[PDB]
RNA sequence: CGGCCCGAGGCGGCGGGGGCGACGGGCGGAACUUAAGCAUAUCAGUACGCCCCGGAGGAGAAACCAACCGGGAUUCCCCGUAGCGGCGAGCGACGCGGGAGGAGCCCGCCCCGAAGGCGCGCUGUGGGCGCCGCGAGGGGGCCCGAGGGCCCCGCCCGAGAGGGUGCAAGCCCCGUACGGCGGGCGAGUAGCGCUGCUUGAGCGUGCAGCGCGAAGGGAGGCGCGGCCCUUCCAAGGCUAAAUACGCCCCGGGACCGAUAGCGGACCAAGUAGCGCGAGCGAACGGUGAAAAGGACGCCCGGCCGCUCAAAAGACCUGAACCCGGCCGGCGCCGGCCCGCCGGCCCCGUCUCGAAACACGGACCGAGGAGCCACGCGCCGCGGCGAGCCCGAGGGCCCCGCGGCGGAGCGAGCGCGAGACGCCCCGGGCCCGCCGCGCCCCUGCGGGCGUGC
RNA sequence: GGCCCCGGGGGCGAAGGCGGCGCGCAGGCCCCGCCGGACCGGCCUCUGGUGCAGAUCUCGGCAGCAGUAGCGCUACUCCGCGCCCCGGAGGACUGAGGGGGAGACGGGUUCCGCGGCGCCUGCAUCUGGCCGCGGGUGACUCGGGCCUAAGCGGCGGGUGAAG
RNA sequence: GAACGCCCCGCCGGCGGAUGCCUCGGCCCGGGCGGCGACGAAGAGCGCGGCGGAGCGCGAGACGCGGUGCGGACCCGCCCGCCCCGAGAAGCACCGACCCUCGAACGCAGCGCGCCCGGCGCCGCCGCCUCGGCGCCC
């Protein structure tokens, strides 16, 4: 149960709010889990998905693996190599069936500056709670 | 609503009914024209609470708590005490923060399949309700009743249970539905301290038994 | 609740109790009370004598409190002593330990005489008394008195 | 609005602590016919009251007194009430872990009625034979002198 | 020729003006309507027009109320009849009592005279809540286009509020619970006379014009003159709080669900369109999980067929009225298996009386009319009972005044009920109002009687 | 608001639609087949903007009538692949108060060149004031700016509760 | 007779947009807040994007410019551009500037003209400069 009188608990306003989100809230709705192996090393749960990952996909009918190519931020969807639409011709081009970022499993992640700093940022807040607890 | 056009009736002898019409000849300001005003408009001044009296409220609080020390009108009412020591049920805890402690607890005595008969049952509501913040619907459990220990904690996000400091007991939690026999687990200073909370009301008797 | 309402047991018949000779129009008398010596006199007469005319002195602003005036009646001055003394009271019918009872302290100001006391002298102390209320309590072996 | 009256007294009185949210204000006689012989609360005391304990009014409203000299006392009675509900309060108070003092400080109760005993013989001598005749000759005391003189006219005129 | 007085033009610094569908203050000010007609009255000291502020405003520290064993500035909440009136219809305050809040002061006059804010002033200055961030925990098997489905075994819970995700998800993802930062006392006056408006204010509630014009004065809900008593000091000024409210932001709901709900759910609504102008003012929501939005071939738009679970193909579902092609047959009720026999005027309405040459109605769909608030009467049921009671307010629980009932009658001074009775009805007697024998004390007062 | 015995029915197919049996005196209810593709209820207590054939009802759709009633200004024809467009030849009309050549007012891009026929051009069109894409109006001397007409404003102030 | 019309013993097509389910919208109650303007408001006009009509936004510095923080891969088409332990796309908050014509609207007019080489409206308060009077005096 809620006890937080700022936070609307109305059907409307909620989807109101999953449209209509500005640019850094719908980065970080689209965030997926990480995988066993890069829990342990990164002690980390989740990530923001990102175009340069490998990510493994279940629970749909496109399962597989592949590099993400592209980021549909207004559909909140994501395009996988390999994964397309089953093509009409033997030579026409491949065209992506786009995946729901939640139906995936990150493997590998894009690393740079800021996303090494962002990792070790949050690992000290969560260090910060669980100091706390 | 419906009274900001400008609308005035032809009259007859233009071969139309006499309703008022908006510059053009369109139907308006009556409750039978598309557009138009209701016949009688709903209004906030409808008298919305009702009263009773001190004396019929707390008579209302004991015969429902009556109920509650039946275990033929608690299961008739709808719960689950096929396996339960006594039905009014006293149990000693003391101190409860952990949810999984108190989980242990409603095993340890026999109230187990009363959660789970409302854990089992949540659900989408069958109509309109369920684009006005009424979504989901779930069975009703035991009711904790305590007095001077931290339970609240530990027992509030169980599914179908409910929580009442032993001095202001409510009736609407008493007897769901307007049905009157809800299972309670008291708390051992809750059900020890019910006739000092009674010998609180000030000339106040309870009413006389009957056969 | 309108779903036991007698208007709802008249969906199809054509006009809801208000008959097809009538029928049900907007004021067939006029509003309100008007017509009282007219065409509504027959009504005036049979149930509201009294309603027309004047009567008596008028008094431009009355002071509510002055016109205030409480009472009591002898056969409940007993019920002012509290009933863990009553007992002792009509048990020794003293003339010189008999109960005094002070009126005005309960919220009266004269006594009247209906009823009667029991058998036993009692003091009662009051703003006025009404001739027979004197004479009851004096063939008790009581005494009236007045006080501020 | 029930809400926002409460949070706007728990803020006043933080912000005084630990002077109470009320002033000392004294015991006056409820007036009229009808409700005197019980006892409110008053504005503020007098000078004449003030006079008693040994306070001036700029000093009395210092330490929490109300004070209004406007009001003037009736009688005797009304100066030894209030002197005495001055000379308590004065016990009872601090002047710089404090406590804070909830509600009307002295309330006012007025006491339930109680019976009392005499003798029979000791109030006879209070009363006349005929107190009804008592009454009712003071009743009408000035009408009957008005007939009196109406009378005693219509004979100096008929000679 | 200088000073003072009364004016003129210019220059510098500073201030004003306009704007708002509420709440607030000051003015001007209707008619419809009701009275079953209509003039006074009512609607209403309202609509609307003009002016002026603020975050509130206005009001305010008694020329007050009262009649008490008295209160004590203003505002707001609870509570309840004096009176006004073609005395008709209607209209209508307030004190006492219970609570919210509580706060008190100044100038003129008088004393000192430039001690002052010093180019002025002696015609008098100065003193007496919002910003940050972490955030737990589910697999295996069948099946589907797709598992949030079914079967079987588990974990988290201070978190089972909720939103998203290819079909009902605590454990797929965002959130949710648990916390850190900033923090000596007023004059063309008061009053009075005449006249107009206004009020419950009644031989004047409040205001105003004109004529007159005080010294101790004002008030006490009926006028005038006299004597007292009780209680205040007008004709100058400031002041927080409790109270009210649209736009705009935030949360909630037994509310509406696309002819409903705002006129306005639709990338472009006060828009398109109409009127010389003031102004008037619509209609139009929905492919699919993904645009994968339509291959290859054959004839010269069609065919075949491709994507997809499906064309769902310009789009969800796709009713009625009405219509085209193929196939069968030639109004309601009843009997018989079936085209014969028998019965049958057009409904709704006003009306003594309708099939009427009385009126409304081509057809079909969706919408479409005794609800709510307050007051009065009677009946039923619940709780308590000579008592009863969620006022307002203060700490679905606790505490909480009036009020109504308990005694009536009388224009009023005022006086004031026991004697009977299962219940009901009647009789008798007692209380008040109007009359009257008789006796007496404290006396046009008491007692005891008689009568409508 | 409750219940629906391991916690009510649902992609192994909800609501709705179209046909067909049964049950009930009736209002109505229940089942099956086909369609449809995501939600729905039986019993107890509570609540209301709660039931249509009519109102010259309102809004929307739409039939018969019916391939019906109907389509001033004298006039076109032959050939060019040929349209009422264009060309050539013929025949006529407006008839200098013009169906001619130009301005004022009003309209506002309708002007021009190239393309085109989905809408419009009440028949047709290859035409066009229609649709797409590019372009276009040059002043010392012409007009406006200036002057005053009939008028209309302003004016220390005056008046009115103000405007 | 056939056909037309009518009924439906059934199977398919049209026309139309009801019903059902869905909802970034309305409506009601409560809480906050109470923050415009001669330092040019509210409102109106015109103009501004690489390919640009409407609406939002902005003002010749025009579909935006700078500064401090935060954030960390995109920018709906076609292009450009960014990409990295900082090199910096989307996004967010505060702060500093730019700010055409009309409008209380201010040189006159409303689109045309002046006086003067800074500029150039009305009212009021306080000062100051220069002055008038057969006002009272000298
Ligand atoms: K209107
Ligand atoms: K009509
Ligand atoms: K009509
Ligand atoms: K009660
Ligand atoms: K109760
Ligand atoms: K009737
Ligand atoms: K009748
Ligand atoms: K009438
Ligand atoms: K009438
Ligand atoms: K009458
Ligand atoms: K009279
Ligand atoms: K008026
Ligand atoms: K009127
Ligand atoms: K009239
Ligand atoms: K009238
Ligand atoms: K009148
Ligand atoms: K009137
Ligand atoms: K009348
Ligand atoms: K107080
Ligand atoms: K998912
Ligand atoms: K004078
Ligand atoms: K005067
Ligand atoms: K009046
Ligand atoms: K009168
Ligand atoms: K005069
Ligand atoms: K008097
Ligand atoms: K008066
Ligand atoms: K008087
Ligand atoms: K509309
Ligand atoms: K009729
Ligand atoms: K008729
Ligand atoms: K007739
Ligand atoms: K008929
Ligand atoms: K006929
Ligand atoms: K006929
Ligand atoms: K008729
Ligand atoms: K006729
Ligand atoms: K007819
Ligand atoms: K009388
Ligand atoms: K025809
Ligand atoms: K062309
Ligand atoms: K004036
Ligand atoms: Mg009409
Ligand atoms: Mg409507
Ligand atoms: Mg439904
Ligand atoms: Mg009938
Ligand atoms: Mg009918
Ligand atoms: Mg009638
Ligand atoms: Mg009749
Ligand atoms: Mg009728
Ligand atoms: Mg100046
Ligand atoms: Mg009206
Ligand atoms: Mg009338
Ligand atoms: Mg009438
Ligand atoms: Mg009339
Ligand atoms: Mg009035
Ligand atoms: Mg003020
Ligand atoms: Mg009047
Ligand atoms: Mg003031
Ligand atoms: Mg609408
Ligand atoms: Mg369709
Ligand atoms: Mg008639
Ligand atoms: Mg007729
Ligand atoms: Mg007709
Ligand atoms: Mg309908
Ligand atoms: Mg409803
Ligand atoms: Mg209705
Ligand atoms: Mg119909
Ligand atoms: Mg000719
Ligand atoms: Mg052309
Ligand atoms: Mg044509
Ligand atoms: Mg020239
Ligand atoms: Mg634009
Ligand atoms: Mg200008």
């Amino acid at each position: 149960m809620k006890l937080n009188s700022a936070v609307t608990a109305s059907r409307r306003k909620c989807r109101k709010a999953y449209f209509t989100a500005n640019a850094e809230t719908r980065a970080k709705m689209m965030s997926s889990r990480l995988s066993k192996e890069l829990r342990a090393e990164h002690k980390i749960k989740t990530m923001p998905i990102r175009r340069g990952d490998i990510v493994e996909i279940f629970t749909g009918g496109h399962k597989g693996t592949g590099k993400v190519v592209e980021v549909r931020r207004r559909d909140y969807k994501i395009c996988v190599e390999g994964i397309n639409q089953k093509a009409r011709n033997p030579e026409a081009k491949p065209v992506p069936y786009p995946i729901h970022p939640s139906n995936c499993i990150i493997k590998e992640l894009y690393m740079n500056g800021s996303r090494y700093r962002a990792i070790k940022r949050r690992q000290e807040r969560n260090a910060e709670r669980l100091a706390r607890i | 609503a419906g009274v900001q056009c400008t609308a005035h009736s032809w009259g007859p002898g233009r071969a139309v009914a006499r309703l008022p019409r908006k510059h053009g000849g369109i139907g308006a300001y009556a409750n039978f024209a598309r557009g138009g005003h209701m016949a009688h408009p709903t209004t906030v001044i409808r008298r919305w609470c009702r009263k009773v009296n001190l004396n019929q409220r707390r008579y209302a609080v004991a015969s429902a708590l009556a109920a509650s020390a039946n275990a033929a009108l608690v299961e008739a009412r709808g719960h689950r005490i096929a396996d339960v020591p006594s039905i009014p049920l006293v149990v000693d805890t003391d101190n409860v923060t952990k949810t999984k402690d108190a989980l242990a607890i409603i095993k340890a005595v026999g109230v187990l399949r009363d959660v789970e008969r409302c854990k089992d049952s949540r659900h989408i509501r069958a109509g309109r309700g369920k684009m006005r913040n009424r979504r989901y619907i779930t069975r009703k459990g035991p009711l904790v009743i305590y007095n001077t220990e931290d339970v609240a904690r530990g027992f509030r996000n169980l599914p179908g249970v409910d929580l009442c400091h032993v001095s202001s007991i409510r009736l609407l939690e008493l007897a769901p539905g307007s049905h009157p026999g809800r299972l309670i687990l008291w708390t051992k200073s809750a059900f020890a301290s019910l006739d000092d909370v009674y010998a609180a009301k000030q000339n106040y008797t309870l009413p006389r038994s009957c056969i | 609740p309108t779903r036991i309402r007698k208007s709802r047991k008249r969906r199809g018949h054509r006009q809801m109790g208000y008959g097809r000779v009538g029928g049900h129009r907007k004021h067939p008398s006029g509003r309100g009370k008007a017509g009282g010596l007219q065409h509504k006199r027959t009504s005036f007469d049979k149930y509201h004598p009294g309603y027309f005319g004047k009567l008596g002195m008028r008094n431009y602003h009355v002071r509510r409190n002055i016109e205030y005036n409480p009472t009591i009646n002898i056969d409940k001055i007993w019920s002012l002593i509290p009933e863990e003394q009553r007992d002792g009271f009509l048990q020794r019918k003293s003339t010189t330990e008999a109960p005094v009872v002070d009126v005005t302290r309960f919220g009266f100001f004269k006594v009247l005489g209906r009823g009667s006391l029991p058998q036993c002298p009692i003091i009662i102390k009051a703003r006025y008394f009404s001739s027979d209320a004197e004479k009851k309590l004096r063939e008790v072996g009581g005494v009236p008195l007045l006080v501020p | 609005r029930k809400i926002r009256r409460r949070q706007t007294r728990l803020q006043k009185a933080k912000a005084i602590f630990p002077c109470p949210l009320q002033k000392l204000r004294p015991s006056v006689t409820r007036c009229s016919q009808k409700f005197n012989l019980t006892q409110r609360i008053g504005r503020g005391f007098t000078l004449r009251e003030l006079q008693g304990v040994g306070l001036s009014a700029g000093k009395a409203r210092q330490i929490g007194i109300a004070v209004d000299p406007r009001r003037k006392n009736k009688s005797e009675e009304s100066v030894a009430r209030n002197v005495a509900r001055l000379k308590e309060y004065l016990s009872k108070v601090t002047i710089f872990q404090a406590i804070q003092h909830q509600g009307v400080v002295m309330p006012v109760v007025n006491p339930k009625p109680v019976i009392t005993t005499g003798s029979i013989a000791e109030a006879k001598k209070e009363v006349p034979e005929n107190l009804f005749m008592y009454l009712r000759n003071a009743r009408t005391a000035r009408n009957r002198a008005r007939l009196a003189k109406r009378d005693a006219e219509r004979e100096a005129a008929a000679k």
